[PDB]
């Protein structure tokens, strides 16, 4: 993490093993690059406009497209690792209870997104809407999927 | 003209440039005239013509040839690794009146 | 850990350090590219670069120095060699025309032209440094630029930086053998500055070293690089409590008050010790007290001045390795008691232990075997002055005749200088035979 | 100790090696300079 | 909804145009279609844009500037270049028959003709904005259409817009090197029009920029293209906090309330901190701490003047890139000690600061090289009076002898303005040693 800016808690790989990714709880969106024979990683920092938020959760698409972020506001940014800028922010209205803790993007469009209530959430990408919701009891921390993702199983 | 009997016909190891066998204007932007074009040393390759052969031409490149082929594993154990000034400042949180908040488990 | 730029001028003190920054960047692991292989997170970061180094970010550590020399061919062979992406361009000051060897044209008329681009680059270093101990200025008192532009140097950063430990690496010309035919003059005219704002100057021959490397290191034909390898050692235990911990850490401000008696009396010499060979190193034990034996010996000193024929008055013993101190206290004991090795009366004393936790790191390709207990002397003794008198007796020849003289006024100098410097060396030798008296 | 003093020779001995295959060739040079 | 409108008058103007706007749509994602591709864009909008440019409906950000010069080569060459679908085709104002260098060319003959149609387009221009904050103008101080047609446009811009901050970027004629032998003369001629139907004016000179891609960038023999960039890259300092994020945004009127202490004295100096070349910017460090030093060092200033020969009256740096705000104050605190920058008795402060969020953006096919950090210093200076009266001695003398006054007198003119110019700049003089004394 920079200097101006806090420290970061996540971490996350990719569909090639040279770029590494991290979020903050302070807002260090990174996307950093790796090189073994020089034998250092180069980052970058990824603008957002003015929009500094408090993250805690990370999910990534199965065809490298684009990374989703869980924040603690209730807003699920999604931004481009190849062009590192934004893409989409979260609900507009209706926003999510104490901050998204869990994010699992499945192998379609779409994207799990769980909260500290246990509001946990099936969307779809451009409006970030709720299409079918279950409430469980406890703030979700784990969203898994049993491979194919027919059967995930979600911790508290 | 010396032909340059192949290789080992010199004191420098090598054959030699073939050469000329039109003057584009090019406004170029790191050095001082036109007229002088190895003014500082920039297109002169001295150093990677002198990694190809076993002694070097000039004693001055003697500095740094068997650099690549350590013969004593370094022992960085008995460093002065500055622990005062990185374990007692702290970068920016102020965790002190912050909640535990997300992931405090404590052992 | 604190920091210490080093200005190398001449091109003697560029090629010495040619030697040193080889073996700097060696004992912490920057390569030639300027790059640690090993980050400073991997390794608990251990910032004993710092002392010589300064990172940027992208791990590209810096060498703390500035290289001048006012003619360009030595300073090009850096920016072309194995070491240019290393060192900075901005670092690497060089000039037009050659100080031809002569005071005049390196103090007074060629040595203006570039004054001012090394004090701002001095600069440059001295404010990102927090804690700047001392310049160590590498140059050789027998010829141009080396004689010269250091001179001038010396007043600059006096009035600039004041009290900063002005050190002072420097190489004396030898009794018989010589490179420059002008050597006398620009020898005892810039001893000037060095009597003044030089707090610790430091002499080497260049003779006594080929007598070691014939003698010790087993080698015949010996060339000018094996000559600037000792050199490098004689700092990187100078250095080597400033970057690697040890038992008795000493400073260098430690290093003066522990060595300067009296203000004038300034002149240290420089011995390492357990400087033999491989062939003759599976030969020796080599533990403590035949390297504390060493240094006190006279075919292994480093300038031609025997110390039987005069008395010592300070002399810091700095140990690197694997040295226990009881093996020291004993070898202190035990060389105390020695009739030929004189102290004076005004030091019932004795010697400044120094001890390090950090074996000297070989140079792939030089001719030091590794030892795993070394010592480098900076002894202070009476036996300089006859060193200072062989150069004295031999100005005194050619300028009574007044030769080679119209290359020197007829260059910005006043003839007046020449006989100011020769009553100063007068009074530096009369210093130096009379704060030797034994008082009773 | 044993270990990389052992190597130290091997340097030693490929340094001076090397300058002997060096000094051979200007040796056949100035040969063939004289053989013209 | 922070617009302002750059006016670009004469050929330097222009050709400082042609790389100012190639640096503007980089930094806010514009081809030269004028067009910003989905990629480079922040989710959503990003508003970040609308200061310099003007969304028209279909996707195309047209340059809110007024391009004109009377005579077609150089317009027409921004018509046949790589922008000409990024300019409107009205925004680019020609008439025909150049001013040959004559400041009555541009306000006699060839200047009346054309004012109307500029002032409409800077109209419709103005009336497209919400927040216009300024009038950024780029003329030339030498010239014909340069000086000249200028002086018509803010005598007619005061009268018409008001209060609006008028800023200037100009070209001043250099110490020892110009172009035409009318150069000296026709400065201060348009020194009636700057110190009042303005606000503020920075200054810039030739054989400045020269100096500074001679011994930072190492472009010895540079052309105008390189010079405009650096000049460029300066108003996108300034110009920084009215359109991206950080924080202390330092707004025009923000500026310039803190800038420019009297009524009249309003010429401030300028320094881009990093102007290192490429080679040399992974050979630094490039912290807070020296390029904040990198703008007070007297080889670094963009006009031709020693800053040590007079005195900083108001000082402003505004941080371009990742800057932390506690280093500016050490940095601040530093500058307050060093002797060398004597402030002034009445301006216990001195110094306002401006720390943006958004890195410096590279020229692809530059020279400067990509710093994640820069500072812009604009000072206003007891200092620059001497460049004032560097060109005041070459009217005197030229002056004098009547000469060259025909074709100038010529074309429509009274001879008495000549004095009254003069007296204007004497006057200019006067106010300025004036002010740096200090008050009992
Ligand atoms: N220790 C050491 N001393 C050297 C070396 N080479 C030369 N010297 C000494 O340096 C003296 C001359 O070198 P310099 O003082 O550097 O001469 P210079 O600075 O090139 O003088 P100019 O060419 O006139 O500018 C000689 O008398 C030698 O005694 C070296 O490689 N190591
Ligand atoms: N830095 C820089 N200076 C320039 C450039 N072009 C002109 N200048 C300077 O500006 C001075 C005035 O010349 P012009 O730009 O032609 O001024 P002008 O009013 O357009 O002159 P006319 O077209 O004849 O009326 C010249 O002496 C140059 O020194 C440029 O592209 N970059
Ligand atoms: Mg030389
Ligand atoms: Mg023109």
């Amino acid at each position: 993490a920079g200097l101006n800016v806090g420290n970061a808690t996540t971490v996350i790989f990719s569909k090639c093993r040279d770029e590494m990714f991290v979020t903050a709880g302070n807002g260090t969106i990174r996307v950093w690059e790796l090189d073994l024979p020089n034998r250092k990683i180069w980052p970058t920092e990824c603008q957002t406009g003015q929009m500094k938020r408090i993250v805690m959760s990370i999910s990534m698409a199965n065809d490298d497209s684009f990374f989703y972020l869980g924040t603690t506001t209730g807003d699920i940014l999604k931004m481009n690792p190849r062009t590192k800028l934004l893409a989409d922010t979260g609900p507009a209205k209706d926003k999510f209870s104490l901050g998204v803790s869990a994010i699992c993007c499945l192998k379609m469009g779409g994207l799990l997104v769980g909260s500290g209530d246990g509001l946990l959430v099936f969307c779809k990408s451009p409006s970030y809407k709720p299409i079918k919701k279950i409430q469980l009891q406890g703030g979700i921390t784990s969203i898994t999927l049993r491979g194919e993702g027919h059967q995930f199983f979600v911790g508290t | 003209p010396r032909r340059q009997d192949p290789k080992e016909h010199s004191y420098y190891y090598r054959q030699g440039w073939t050469g000329i066998i039109k003057r584009d204007p090019g406004y170029n932007q790191k050095l001082h005239r036109d007229d002088r074009e190895h003014a500082k040393s920039l297109g002169l390759r001295i150093n990677e013509e002198e990694c190809e052969r076993p002694v070097g031409v000039l004693s001055s490149s003697v500095y740094g040839r068997r650099i690549d082929q350590p013969v004593e594993p370094l022992n960085r154990d008995h460093g002065r690794a500055g622990h005062v000034k990185a374990d007692f400042y702290r970068k920016n949180d102020i965790t002190s009146i912050k909640a535990p908040g997300f992931g405090h488990i404590s052992p | 850990m604190r920091e210490c730029i080093s200005v190398h001028v001449g091109q003697a003190g560029v090629q010495i350090g040619n030697a040193c920054w080889e073996l700097y960047c060696l004992e912490h692991g920057i390569q030639p590219d300027g790059q640690m292989p090993s980050d400073k997170t991997i390794g608990g970061g251990d910032d004993s670069f710092n002392t010589f180094f300064s990172e940027t970010g992208a791990g590209k550590h810096v060498p703390r120095a500035v290289f001048v020399d006012l003619e360009p061919t030595v300073i090009d062979e850096v920016r072309t060699g194995t070491y240019r992406q290393l060192f900075h361009p901005e670092q690497l000051i060089t000039g037009k025309e050659d100080a031809a060897n002569n005071y005049a044209r390196g103090h007074y008329t060629i040595g203006k032209e570039l004054i001012d681009l090394v004090l701002d680059r001095i600069r440059k270093l001295a404010d990102q440094c927090t804690g700047l101990q001392g310049f160590l200025i590498f140059h050789s008192f027998g010829g141009g630029t080396g004689s010269g532009f250091t001179s001038l140097l010396m007043e600059r950063l006096s009035v600039d930086y004041g009290k900063k430990s002005k050190l002072e690496f420097s190489i004396y010309p030898a009794p018989q053998v010589s490179t420059a035919v002008v050597e006398p003059y620009n020898s005892i005219l810039t001893t000037h500055t060095t009597l003044e704002h030089s707090d610790c100057a430091f002499m080497v021959d260049n003779e006594a070293i080929y007598d070691i490397c014939r003698r010790n290191l087993d080698i015949e034909r010996p060339t000018y690089t094996n000559l600037n390898r000792l050199i490098g050692q004689i700092v990187s235990s100078i250095t080597a409590s400033l970057r690697f911990d040890g038992a008795l850490n000493v400073d260098l401000t430690e290093f003066q008050t522990n060595l300067v008696p009296y203000p004038r009396i300034h002149f240290p010499l420089a011995t390492y010790a357990p400087v033999i060979s491989a062939e003759k190193a599976y030969h020796e034990q080599l533990s403590v007290a035949e390297i504390t034996n060493a240094c006190f010996e006279p075919a292994n000193q480093m300038v031609k001045c025997d110390p039987r024929h005069g008395k010592y008055m300070a002399c810091c013993l700095l140990y690197r390795g694997d040295v226990v101190p009881k093996d020291v206290n004993a070898a202190i004991a035990t060389i105390k008691t020695k009739r030929t090795i004189q102290f004076v009366d005004w030091c019932p004393t004795g010697f400044k232990v120094g001890i390090n936790y950090q074996p000297p790191t070989v140079v792939p390709g030089g001719d030091l075997a590794k030892v795993q207990r070394a010592v480098c002397m900076l002894s202070n003794t009476t036996a300089i002055a006859e060193a200072w008198a062989r150069l004295d007796h031999k100005f005194d020849l050619m300028y009574a005749k007044r030769a080679f003289v119209h290359w020197y006024v007829g260059e910005g100098m006043e003839e007046g200088e020449f006989s100011e410097a020769r009553e100063d060396m007068a009074a530096l030798e009369k210093d130096y035979e009379e704060v030797g008296m034994d008082s009773v | 100790c044993h270990a990389i003093r052992d190597a130290q020779i091997l340097e030693k001995q490929l340094i001076q090696k090397e300058l002997d295959a060096e000094e051979k060739r200007l040796d056949q040079m100035m040969e063939v300079e004289r053989q013209k």
